[PDB]
């Protein structure tokens, strides 16, 4: 969950890599996007949205074995400055749009670091973030110019608990080389099936294989299989995916003036072909 | 039916006047951009880090008479702390010039200046006295801002202002 | 109208250049004030004024201080590098990726040559040329953009 | 938020414009 | 790291250029000469 | 980008018509 | 940052014929 | 007087006149530009490149935050620099451009084949300057994009390591590569482009503009 | 009474060459001048120090997999230290290559190839393993040397030599 | 063949003619080697010059150990550095003579006296290569030569300070002096005296040498 | 002998230049070969060896670290520098030093004008001139050693 | 900081010119022109 | 005494400035000269010489007023590596030339700085050093290359003690401003004259000056003089001196292949010229 | 140490040697 | 220091003397 | 000095000496 990775590690989601900590748990891999407008004027609220896709209609394994839809969550690194837009200062058509999301910033301070989610995956395939641009003329130490976002978008559940062992939505190897014998299954009253197997005769050997139920198996018995080989297939269906962009904290009067100066520009231009114009004439007169 | 001197002249102060203006106004920032970046600033040692007045006074010199990375970059000696700096670039060209304790006077060692236990002249081809400025002490380290109230040593003006 | 001088083809100093394939700067409208010291201007102010627009609109970033021990996820050559970037990788062999781009410059070298054997410049008039052309081109634009992709993904361009 | 598009339009307005006084100036392809 | 814009600027221009190139040939190919060659 | 398109036609607008405008004006003051 | 792209694309394109019939029909209305 | 002055001594009359003796015939359409647009964007980098030589430091620990001092805090600093990064990768395309209208328009054929492979060769020395420009604000992208190519010349055998050992300042990228490829792309670079675009323009003047199509 | 072609063309050549000579002579000091100044070395952190071998052990991850400024500048593993030192640049272009404890291979991130526990390959278009080499520890820091001594992990020569 | 290839195109010959055509009139002696002598030693200087930018590193915490790492560590090093600094005097000196030979001469009037003034700005160039090199090891001697000279321009009104901020970066010496320094001397003034040895040697071409005595 | 081609006196294009002085490369010895060739290769060597030995023998030595706080004693230009140096140290008003320092070249600049009087090139046959010369050269080496000389003992060179 | 050998270099060089060039002035002031001028 | 430098500043007798130490209690100023060959190659003695001329017929003011001759002592910084050459390398007529010279380094370790005197100034007006160039073959740390040599030679007594207070060859200026009544001269049986002085009626006023003999007085009495001005005359005949100068570590391969490229050039010249022969005379055939 | 002394001397001899073989080489001044 | 400038003169001035004549007689012994 | 002398001697001298020598040895088989 968002809030694993700042138990985890602290003091920043990303490695210098650039790659984030989330991976480091959730293994699988599915498409993230986010969507920023190209500039922002300073002090302005204004739509960051981070796009988590997946298929509505489809289910993954819970920690028992159920068959339960299944959660998004994100964590979203804008720029320094930039901060979630003050709820009186978010105007009403996008205070609908944005939800019951809590955002929370990774650590004290990092306020333009923003974690969110678990959020129900059904409505928030999308999530709006107001988003507050700062302004170079109240912080001396905010400038104009070209920034990054970074974006970590998950859906689905993990694969490591930030204790070291593994779930159950992921695939379990198998522990030897060699022949199996038994394919039992435990179910302790309270933690439930438990499909155990063994594996055996090649060098002496008797060792055994606790292996907690929600997926599938496709194995049979008997099998003379190696030492860590799929006998589990895969039950994941969500995974992780990151995405980066730019935005422009844009100070107008660059604008302003480039305008002019164009505008300066075409006036020259026009006086120019203008005067050939008069010349390709006298031209002619000889 | 054909445009005369002057109406030729007419469009070439037209147009190229519109040209000359378009140059002009590239040509402006570009200037602005060679000019260095920019009362008084926080004072430091060798390093260029910032003194702790502390340790500065626990060490450094029988009846101290130091050098500081001063205003403006000078470097700027300091004499609880003295009223003033005294401005140890001498005014004749520009080097700066040592304390002497056995003679009370500062000596430009270049072409041969002097001076007082206050900056002030006295000798040499320097046309000037050493320049004074404020130095109070503010939370941890030295505060410098430079000197307008005239000069308590010379009367009128101070030549820097 | 413009403003125009045909060829004097009574010249026999033209007619030697026109020869060696070489007199075109003798004829036409007159290159001092029409064109030198009138549109000249206006497409050197005119590559200055979009590129300060592009340069307003869209500034320049600062990435991240480099860091000798981590190695980026994102990490492509600028755009006119693409081509030869997914012939470098795409190739197992080194020396053969090393050959291959340096075939570029030294490849279109020899063009002239290669192609100095008909006399047109006309492209319609060599359908050969102008096809391998067209060929390169396209085999070089699909190479960029497939600079663009996972390396699996990349040659296919992901469609088969 | 749209001196912003007054902005890219300025670009798109001295790119066609250039084009067209190259044109118009020299009868041009 | 990428820049679209650009990317999509070159694009445009390198299609654009090497289309009013080939319409500028055929066109010549065609009410070609004059004047003397 | 509709309000893109709009900006778009009438800056060149004002300038064709500055320049078609400035022909004339020149041009029947006797200018060109 | 795709949609950039093609904006960028379909405009540097087709924003030159839009400048050249500009001066084509600048060149019309001058009578040359 | 003065034209006199200088017509006694210099001759500046055969200047004006080899100038105003040129002419552009029909054939030669908006695509003639493309070289002069080429060179209009290298004379805009020539501007701002020495500009920036004002503030920019070619240190490891210097390099990147001078970079980050001529975006904030010098006076148009940040579009200077924008500038620069533009222009150069308009004079790349626009050079692009410049070959397509001289390769469907047969003017590297005899006699300007010359201009041609000089012209080649300027292709190859324009991208040298973008391969190390990129790498001067020592970032992540502009060290990992040395560290990648600096290695291809190994495989070349005989001398392949030598060559990429010289134009890395020893093995491995570090301060020697970013020292070498500073003198490459302020020093070295500019001069050669200079010299061959010098070449280039000779040989053009001399031979005049290609024929009609 | 005038030298032949053959007389003159001799002259040219015993000139022109003692011309060549002194070019050479002049331009030889200038090459060796721009070849960079040049078994193994000790071995530096991310500032370039030096690692004291304590402070490595004492704090630097469960189950050491850690990067370090090993020979030749390349980044090489260091993972009482175990024998060898895994170097850890890509070999098929040349990123380095992040350790995987949650999948005991390494990944080349670029283009994806994969490794062991010992370097060696197993994946992806990287033909050749990551290169191995002694890992000592003389007096405070880590001491660097080449692999000589053919690949336990292979067979026959290593790539590297 | 190739005389032939190279003259149907670009005509060769006509080059060759205009050298093998110059004669040297018997009042040409000696010291009308002066300017070619001063120009030897600036070519050296460009050579070893540029050879010193691929190791010296113009910052105030890199310069001085780079420089004696040219001079200990770096192959031939010493004798680079040795040879800019020895070469740097006598381009000075032998610009001196050649100035000598000209005033003594009369070759400096009517038609010539624009190759004199741009002989002048050409000494000018030459003296701020020699001071702005003299400050690159930021050593004792030349830092304080910098802290010197750039404050001379504080007396002129108006401006002077300005003037004065201008080369060295701000107030007071500091690392923006050496960059600038640096640019100056690396960059500037190598355009500034190829343009202006270009416009000497041009003019010299055309109006040939002086008269006799 | 050496090799001598005279002035054809019959060209009245060779009369034309050398009317407004300036013939005189079209007679003489001729340059291709002859000096260009086999003696101008001996004055480059020539001083490129004096160099390289005069390096080798006495190598650039390497000072101390720049000290911002610490004034050096000794500190003076290189010699080239002197005048200029004695004349900016002994004169009292700034600006009047930096004034007499522009006068160097701009005053250089006047010269070939205010010489332009008489066409005499010879220095013989222009003694005020040539007086001024050996007048200014003497001033000139005079106070570049006085820059050498403390500042007192400056100006009398120490002795009067 | 200062360099004699430089400086008597200078020096020999300065007076040995200086001279040679009057030297030359002089052998030529004196059995001049011939040829034409 | 050179033994007092080392003792108020050990590190160095050399500041930042190139001022020595010396000068910080030798006030007057003598000339001062070194001399030591252009060139040494590696491993090698010569001879370095100290010069501290001054007027052999002519005494200065002893401690308690006498008139002895005077003693010269130096300081004299030479380039790493380069230390005093063992005595059993220093040939005959050299070891002659040196005398009964006790060198002494700086401090520990800094056996290129080396100390010397007090010496008899009669004998020792010039002072031999026989030292021996460093080997950059066999230190590798020690390079080739030119190297600077700092001198500072003194003769004559100081004017202050290492405790801070004036000996007597120096001026003793006056104490206070005014009138002036009695000129005393005490003489405790052990500590001889002392000329006590005192000045009054000013602003009530009464303060005395006792000042040590060895100088002559060029005042009377009852005078009317200033706070700090001349009472005294000058005993000095001494002073302080300092002189660089540069060595060059010479390498001789570096001389050896220089004098052959000198050749080769000298060889190619000729070639040149004598080409140019030829063709002077194939010219004439024309 | 008189290496040193011929390295010195071949300064002058280069010195001299070329001004010898300009004068020689064209007959000169 | 100060012999080495007076040797320097000296021998700089000097030394030319000894080239130019050593010119001049290669030439006497050359016969032109 | 003497010794400076002497070697300078002798340095010119041989080489005075191989070009005398090769005008010669190279006339007077023919050469100029
Ligand atoms: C925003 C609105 C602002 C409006 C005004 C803004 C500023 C206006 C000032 C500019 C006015 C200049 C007019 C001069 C034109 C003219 O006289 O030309 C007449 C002649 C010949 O006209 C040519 O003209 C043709 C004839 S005609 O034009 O039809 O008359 C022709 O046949 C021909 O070959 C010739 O000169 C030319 O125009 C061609 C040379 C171009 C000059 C370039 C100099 C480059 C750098 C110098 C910059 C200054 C440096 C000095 C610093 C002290
Ligand atoms: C230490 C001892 C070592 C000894 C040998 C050492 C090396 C020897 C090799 C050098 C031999 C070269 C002889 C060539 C001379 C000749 O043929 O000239 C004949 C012709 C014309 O002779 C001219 O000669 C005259 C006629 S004649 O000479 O009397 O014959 C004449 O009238 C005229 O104008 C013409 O060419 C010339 O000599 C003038 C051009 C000078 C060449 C410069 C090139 C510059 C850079 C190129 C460097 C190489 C780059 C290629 C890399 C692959
Ligand atoms: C190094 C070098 C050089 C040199 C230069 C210089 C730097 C200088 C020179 C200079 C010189 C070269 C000088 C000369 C001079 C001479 C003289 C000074 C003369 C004298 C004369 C007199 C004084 C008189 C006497 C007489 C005679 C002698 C004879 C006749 C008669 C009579 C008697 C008259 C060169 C480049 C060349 C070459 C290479 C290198």
């Amino acid at each position: 969950y968002p809030f694993w990775a700042q138990q985890t590690y602290p003091p920043t989601p990303r490695e210098p890599t650039g790659r984030i900590v989330c991976a480091n748990c959730h293994l699988a891999a599915k498409p993230a996007e986010v969507e920023v407008p190209q500039s922002v004027l300073p002090d302005t609220v204004f739509k960051a949205v981070v796009k988590i896709p997946y298929d509505t209609k489809l289910q993954q394994v819970a920690a028992d074995g159920s068959k339960v839809g299944l959660n998004v969550g994100a964590v979203l690194m804008l720029p320094e400055g930039f901060k979630i837009a003050p709820e009186e200062r978010i105007p009403e058509e996008l205070k609908k749009e944005v939800g019951d999301v809590y955002f929370q910033p990774y650590k004290e301070g990092q306020d333009n670091v923003l974690l969110v989610g678990p959020l129900p995956g059904e409505q928030y395939q999308e999530i709006v973030f107001p988003v507050l641009s700062p302004n170079p003329t109240t912080d001396k130490n905010i400038h104009f110019g070209k920034y990054a976002i970074h974006l970590g978008a998950n859906r689905g559940r993990g694969q490591i608990y930030p204790t070291g062992e593994k779930s159950n939505n992921n695939v379990f190897t198998a522990s030897a080389t060699g022949t199996i014998t038994k394919i039992a299954k435990e179910e302790d009253e309270y933690g439930n099936v438990k499909y155990q197997v063994s594996i055996q005769t090649d060098s002496g050997k008797t060792v055994v294989d606790t292996i907690p139920a929600g997926p599938e198996l496709i194995v049979s018995e008997g099998q003379a299989v190696k030492a860590g080989e799929a006998l589990t297939n895969n039950p994941n269906v969500g995974g992780f995916g990151q995405d980066d962009t730019e935005i422009v904290l844009q100070d107008p009067n660059r604008v302003k003036w480039m305008i002019a100066f164009i505008c300066l520009v075409m006036l020259a231009q026009l006086m120019l072909i203008l005067k050939k114009k008069q010349v390709e004439k006298v031209q002619a007169a000889e | 039916d054909v445009p005369d001197m002057g109406r030729r002249q007419f469009m070439n102060l037209l147009a190229f006047g519109t040209v000359t203006g378009v140059a002009l106004g590239a040509l402006y920032p570009l200037v602005k951009y060679f000019i260095p970046p920019s009362g008084g600033t926080t004072a430091k040692d060798k390093l260029g880090n910032n003194v702790k007045v502390s340790k500065f006074l626990e060490s450094h010199n029988a009846g101290d008479r130091v050098l500081v990375q001063g205003l403006k970059g000078d470097p700027t000696y300091i004499v609880a702390i003295r009223d003033y700096g005294i401005n140890a670039v001498c005014t004749h060209l520009g080097c700066v010039v040592p304390w002497n304790a056995a003679e009370n006077k500062f000596k430009c060692p270049c072409h041969g200046s002097q001076y007082d236990e206050t900056g002030k002249v006295i000798r040499g081809p320097a046309p000037l006295s050493l320049a004074l400025c404020h130095a109070t002490v503010q939370d941890d380290n030295i505060v410098l801002t430079p000197w307008t109230e005239t000069d308590f040593r010379t009367g009128e003006k101070p030549w820097w202002v | 109208m413009a403003t125009l001088k045909k060829p004097d083809l009574s010249d026999p100093k033209l007619r030697a250049k026109l020869a060696k394939g070489m007199g075109h700067n003798y004829y036409g409208e007159p290159a001092w004030p029409n064109d030198l010291l009138y549109v000249f201007p206006v497409v050197i102010m005119g590559t200055f004024a979009c590129i300060v627009a592009l340069s307003v609109l869209d500034p320049a970033m600062v990435g991240e201080p480099a860091d000798p021990f981590a190695t980026p996820l994102e990490i492509l050559p600028e755009w006119y590098l693409y081509p030869v970037f997914q012939i470098l990788r795409s190739v197992p062999n080194k020396l053969l990726g090393v050959l291959l781009m340096a075939s570029v410059p030294l490849g279109l070298i020899l063009v002239p040559f290669i192609e100095n054997v008909n006399k047109f410049q006309n492209p319609f008039r060599r359908p050969v040329a102008t096809t391998i052309f067209l060929f390169g081109t396209l085999v070089t634009i699909w190479l960029g953009i497939g600079a663009t992709f996972p390396l699996d993904k990349t040659l296919t361009l992901g469609l088969f | 938020m749209e001196i912003d598009v007054l902005g890219w339009v300025a670009l798109l307005v001295v790119f066609t414009w250039s084009i067209a006084m190259v044109v118009w100036g020299r009868n041009g392809l | 790291m990428v820049e679209p814009l650009l990317d999509g600027l070159v694009l445009g221009l390198v299609f654009a250029t090497l289309g009013g190139l080939f319409y500028a040939a055929y066109q010549q190919y065609k009410r070609p000469n004059e004047l003397g060659g | 980008m509709i309000l893109g398109a709009v900006f778009y036609i009438v800056f060149i607008a004002l300038f064709f018509g500055i320049a078609v405008g400035i022909i004339f004006a020149i041009k029947s003051i006797k200018l060109i | 940052m795709t949609e950039e792209m093609l904006y960028a694309a379909l405009l540097s394109f087709g924003l030159i014929f839009v400048g050249w019939g500009l001066g084509v029909l600048l060149l019309k209305i001058q009578g040359a | 007087n003065v034209y006199d002055w200088f017509q006694e001594r210099l001759e500046i009359q055969a200047l004006a006149d080899d100038v105003t003796s040129k002419y552009v015939p029909p054939h030669v359409n908006i695509f003639y530009c493309l070289g002069g647009i080429t060179l209009t964007c290298f004379l805009i980098q020539f501007a701002t490149g020495f500009a920036m030589t004002f503030y920019y430091k070619p240190t490891v620990t210097e390099a990147y935050a001078s970079v980050q001092y001529i975006m904030n805090e010098v006076s148009f600093g940040w579009l200077i620099r924008s500038i620069h990064r533009w222009s150069a990768s308009m004079m790349v395309l626009m050079m692009i451009l410049h070959v397509f209208r001289v390769y469907l328009t047969g003017g590297f054929k005899k006699p300007r084949e010359l201009t041609w492979i000089s012209g080649v060769i300027l292709a190859v020395i324009t991208v040298s300057f973008g391969v190390t420009g990129y790498s001067l604000p020592w970032d992540q992208v502009g060290y990992w994009a040395v560290k990648i190519v600096s290695g291809v010349p190994e495989a070349i055998p005989v001398v392949g390591v030598l060559i990429s050992d010289l134009l890395r300042g020893g093995s491995s990228v570090g301060q020697a590569t970013l020292t070498r490829y500073y003198s490459a792309h302020t020093f070295v670079l500019p001069w050669l482009i200079a010299v061959f675009m010098l070449l280039h323009f000779l040989m053009i003047r001399k031979q005049g503009i290609s024929g009609p199509l």
